[PDB]
Order: C-alpha cells, then sequence, then structure tokens
C-alpha cells in the first residue's frame, strides 16, 4: 500500500516542477501507472485478508474500492482540461494538487485498520472537494453548496467521534481486526442506542439517507464536473465502508434500529426516482437517481446478510462508474451550450451518433439491465429485502418501473427528437471525451465478464 | 570581692550541666508517616512506543 500511496505523493512535485506544456500528460500517465500498480492487492489466494502494518490492510471490501479510486483519477484529470485551459498554470497545478490529494487520502481510509485513521481522513476528504467546487464552480450557489455540504458531514461526525472515543475508553485497541474477535453483546439500553445513532448517522448523511439529502443535489449541481466524478463515485461510498466496518460492534441493536432508516431509505427511493421523472435539470436527475441508488445499499447494510453486502459492493462500484459516465455525458454538452437545462438542447444523435452510444449504455448500466454488476446488485439485495419482508418487492418494482423511465426520458428528451438548428456550436468531439467514455464503460464490461472480484466480505 | 562585670561578659552562651536528662521527643510530636516508596529500576523504552491511538513508533 505504501508502494501505492508514495508515488502518488509523488505525484505533486512531478505536477510543480514540469513543464507548463507537459504537466498534464506526464501525471495522467503515471497516474494510470498508480492504477496499474494498484492490481497486485487484487492477488488474494486465500480467505486471510491482508495486512502489510498496524496501519494498513484490505480486504475484498477495500481493494474495489482502492482501485476505482486511483483509476479515476486519470479521468476526472482529462474531464477538468477543457475547463480550466485559459487558466493560469498554477490554478491548474492546485486543481491537480487538491485531486492528488483526495486519491492518497481516499485510499488511506479504505486502507485503514483504526477508526480514528478513517476518521481524520474520512474528514480531510472535505477540504479538496469545498476547494474545488467554490473556486471553480462556474455560479453562485457554489458557497451555500459547500457550507451544506461540509456542515452536514460534521454535524453527524463529531458524534461519531464521541463514539469512537468512547468505545477506545471501553475496548482500549479501536483496532477492527480485534473489534471483531472481541466483540461483546450490548444490553440494550438507550445509552447504547445512541452510540449506534451516533456511530451511523455520520454515514448515513454521506451516502445519504432521503431524510438527509440537500447537500448531494447542490454540489453536483455546482461542481466543475471532476468533484461531481468523486462525489458520486467514492465520497457516497465512503459512508457504506463505514457501516460496513463498525456495524460488527452495535450487535444486537441493528435488529430494531435500522426500521425507521431501512423505510425511510425505501420510500425516498421511490420519492427520489420519481422527483427524477420530473426535473428540468440534468445534474440534478443524476444525483436524485444516485440518492435513489444509494438508500439500496443503506438498507441493504442495515439487513446484514451475506447477499445483502455482497450486493451492495456490487452497486457501490457499478453506481460510480455509471454514475461518472452519466457525469462527463453531461458535462460533454455543458462545455458547449453552457445549460444544465436539458431540454434546450433535445434532438442529438444526428452530430453526435457515437457518443449517444456511450449515452444508452450509461443508462442501461443505470435502469436494471441484467448481464451487468448494477442488476447484480440490485437483484440480489430485493432478494434479502425479500427474505427480509416479501412486502419490500412492491417498492422495488415500482423504483425500477420509475427507474426505467426517467433514464429513458433521459436519452429521448436529450438525443431523439429533432435537432435544435440555432445551435452552430455543437462541436463535432473530442478524443479526449470519447476516450472518456470508453474508459468508463470497459471496466464495467470486464467486472461483468468476471464479478467474482467485486463481491465483498462474504463471498 | 563582687568584681563589676566588664561591656559584654553577660550577653554570650555559658555551658551549664547539670543531673537532669534530655527530653525525649520535645512537641510531643506523633510518628511521622512513612513516604512512599520509589519504584527501583533500570528504565526500558516504552513498550510498543507511545499508545496513542494508531502511532506505530
Ligand atoms: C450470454 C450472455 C452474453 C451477453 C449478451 C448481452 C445481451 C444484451 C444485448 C444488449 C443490446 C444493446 C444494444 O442494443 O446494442 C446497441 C449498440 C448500438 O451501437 P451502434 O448505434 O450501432 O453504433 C454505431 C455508431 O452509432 C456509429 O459509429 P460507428 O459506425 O463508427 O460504430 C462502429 C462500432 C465500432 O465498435 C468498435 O470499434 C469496438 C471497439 C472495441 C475494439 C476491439 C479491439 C479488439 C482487440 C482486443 C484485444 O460501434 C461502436 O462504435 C460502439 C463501440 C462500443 C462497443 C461496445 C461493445 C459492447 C459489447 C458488450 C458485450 O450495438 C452495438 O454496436 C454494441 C455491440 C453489440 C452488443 C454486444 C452483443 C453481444 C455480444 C456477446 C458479448
Ligand atoms: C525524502 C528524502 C529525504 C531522505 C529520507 C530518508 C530515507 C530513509 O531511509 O529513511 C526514511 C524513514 C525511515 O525508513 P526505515 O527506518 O527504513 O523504516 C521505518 C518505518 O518506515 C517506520 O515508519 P512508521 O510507519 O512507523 O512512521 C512513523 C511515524 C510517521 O511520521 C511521519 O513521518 C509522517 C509521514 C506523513 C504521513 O508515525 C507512524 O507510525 C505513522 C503515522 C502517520 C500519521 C499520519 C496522520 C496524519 C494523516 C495525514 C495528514 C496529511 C498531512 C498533514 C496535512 C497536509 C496538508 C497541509 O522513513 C520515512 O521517512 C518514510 C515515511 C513513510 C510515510 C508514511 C506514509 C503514511
Amino acid at each position: 500500500m505504501l508502494k501505492i500511496i508514495l508515488p502518488s505523493l509523488m505525484l505533486l512535485p512531478l505536477t510543480w516542477l514540469s513543464s507548463p506544456k507537459k504537466t498534464w500528460t506526464n501525471v495522467t500517465s503515471y497516474s494510470f501507472l498508480i492504477s496499474l500498480t494498484s492490481l497486485t492487492l487484487l492477488w488474494q489466494t486465500d480467505e486471510n485478508y491482508k495486512n502489510f502494518s498496524n496501519m494498513f490492510s484490505s480486504d475484498p471490501l477495500s481493494t474495489p474500492l482502492i482501485i476505482l479510486t486511483a483509476w479515476l483519477l486519470p479521468l476526472m484529470l482529462m474531464a477538468s482540461q477543457n475547463h480550466l485551459k485559459k487558466d493560469n498554470n498554477v490554478l491548474q497545478k492546485l486543481y491537480i494538487s487538491m485531486l492528488i490529494s483526495l486519491q492518497i487520502l481516499l485510499i488511506m481510509t479504505f486502507s485503514a485498520t483504526e477508526l480514528i485513521m478513517f476518521y481524520i481522513l474520512f474528514e480531510a476528504t472535505l477540504i479538496p472537494t469545498l476547494i474545488i467546487i467554490t473556486r471553480w464552480g462556474n455560479q453562485t450557489e457554489r458557497l451555500n453548496a459547500g457550507i451544506y455540504f461540509l456542515f452536514y458531514t460534521l454535524i453527524g461526525s463529531i458524534p461519531l467521534l464521541i463514539a469512537l472515543i468512547l468505545i477506545q475508553n471501553h475496548v482500549g485497541t479501536l483496532n477492527l481486526m480485534i473489534l471483531s474477535f472481541t466483540t461483546h453483546t450490548l444490553d440494550a439500553s438507550w445509552s447504547n442506542n445512541l452510540l449506534w445513532l451516533a456511530c451511523m448517522m455520520a454515514f448515513l448523511i454521506k451516502m445519504p439517507l432521503y431524510g438527509v439529502h440537500l447537500w448531494l443535489p447542490k454540489a453536483h449541481v455546482e461542481a466543475p464536473i471532476a468533484g461531481s466524478m468523486i462525489l458520486a463515485a467514492i465520497l457516497l461510498k465512503l459512508g457504506s465502508y463505514g457501516m460496513i466496518r463498525i456495524s460488527i460492534i452495535l450487535d444486537p441493536l441493528t435488529k430494531y434500529m435500522a426500521y425507521p432508516f431501512i423505510l425511510l431509505s425505501l420510500w425516498g427511493m421511490i420519492m427520489t426516482s420519481s422527483i427524477c421523472l420530473r426535473q428540468t435539470d440534468l445534474k440534478s436527475l443524476i444525483a436524485y437517481s444516485s440518492v435513489s441508488h444509494m438508500a439500496l445499499v443503506i438498507a441493504s447494510i442495515m439487513i446484514q446478510t451475506p447477499w445483502s453486502f455482497m450486493g451492495a459492493t456490487m452497486l457501490m462500484i457499478a453506481h460510480g462508474l455509471t454514475s461518472s459516465l452519466l457525469f462527463c455525458l453531461a458535462n460533454s454538452n455543458y462545455e458547449r451550450i453552457h445549460s444544465r437545462t436539458m431540454i434546450m438542447a433535445r434532438g442529438l444523435q444526428m452530430v453526435f451518433p457515437l457518443m449517444a452510444t456511450w449515452w444508452l449504455m450509461a443508462s442501461l448500466a443505470n435502469l436494471a439491465l441484467p448481464p451487468s454488476i448494477n442488476l447484480m446488485g440490485e437483484l440480489f439485495i430485493t432478494m434479502s429485502l425479500f427474505s427480509w419482508s416479501n412486502f419490500t418487492i412492491i417498492l422495488m418494482g415500482i423504483n425500477i418501473i420509475i427507474t426505467g423511465m426517467y433514464s429513458m426520458y433521459m436519452i429521448i428528451t436529450t438525443q431523439r427528437g429533432k435537432l435544435t438548428n440555432h445551435m452552430i456550436n455543437l462541436q463535432p468531439s473530442h478524443t479526449r471525451e470519447l476516450t472518456l467514455m470508453a474508459l468508463h464503460m470497459i471496466p464495467l464490461i470486464l467486472l461483468t465478464t468476471s464479478p467474482k472480484l467485486i463481491t465483498g466480505l462474504t463471498m | 570581692g563582687w568584681v563589676r562585670p566588664d561591656l559584654g561578659q553577660l550577653s554570650k552562651v555559658t555551658k551549664v550541666k547539670t543531673d537532669r536528662p534530655l527530653p525525649e521527643n520535645p512537641y510531643h510530636s506523633r510518628a511521622r508517616p512513612e513516604p512512599n516508596p520509589v519504584i527501583e529500576g533500570d528504565l526500558k523504552p516504552a513498550k510498543h512506543g507511545t499508545r496513542f491511538f494508531f502511532w506505530t513508533v
């Protein structure tokens, strides 16, 4: 792991000491190589997980998030290359440094053994995101968005610190291997239900729940792009990972402190997908879809079954890839029209007949297409929920219907129709922004060809 | 034959004796409580360094 996060640190001098004309290239290529060397930790020939030190470990839940975080960086970096091309070189390099800092801190999170390491890094991730959203957003609502996105997190996370501190004072170590093998059943009192809530309602904010999600549209809609990629791809999964790690020390309270959150997730998933059915803003449509997806992950982690954790991991990775892809696809048009309004430009597939295939595949990923790690996750958590209660499929099916609807409606009212003939500024395409979608989709196909990796702790 | 003392002869200590003994323990002092013992040892490095949160060394 050290061999993954030291080169990631060396990517920063590589930015600052290189020419202005040979800085995107070098850092992009070397980031791809970091992604390559982040495959050694998929060499798990055994059941025992990979401990490299007291600091760092890597389980089959860590490794996909690690690899995806190392893999997104070149994509963020190339997507961020048309805008801030007319920016001063120092400003460019500051953007690069923030993205690399995100990479490093997120790898450290997913590789951490203790919960306090994970805490300080889970919170250090806020500073790059806030800077990216605020200094490089295009609109004026970015400031309120940053405030929301920061303070929801901090409100949720201060109780988390208090609970971790309590657990240290009670057990002594706060390490995840030892909390696994030494976990006392809880006495089922209010003093422990508050502990459950303090441990959970930091991650549940970040995933997010439907009661608390207003930070995610305001941020996705206003972050330039790369912030949106990350905020859709791994910052939401940074809560699911934490829940999967911390739930082991909360049994048996999860059997009854989970009803409200499963229920909120399910109903609010339906609510969010219905919103996606009727939404003027494309970058908000993607965001509400992300809420409607992560709600299933919430319910799944609450059920704590093998099928459920499995499907949660699958849906995590799949949603991350396809959501980053859809944000790229919307940015591709926003870099020309400079409008997020979707019904503005609605008759493409004449000018962009190849991007319109990436659109289609991105949507089919989004809706439940079977030979895909999206439907595998959605199906397995549907099966877990049916085992839990047979009356949940009534809601999952409504979601499936609406999720076909808003995705196909997006495709239709953006591509299909009559071309907006008043748009002379529809430049043909960028090889860069075609390679982007290819690099988002080719992993989906590969992982569908081999989902033995993309499962989690339980398979 | 009583001679008057000169200027500074009555202003000095004069070394008496007596059949009396010394007073053993004036002030009627009680026994003193015993101080807390000192930890005898050649001190070593801290066991696993700082037991702080997650720092190794």
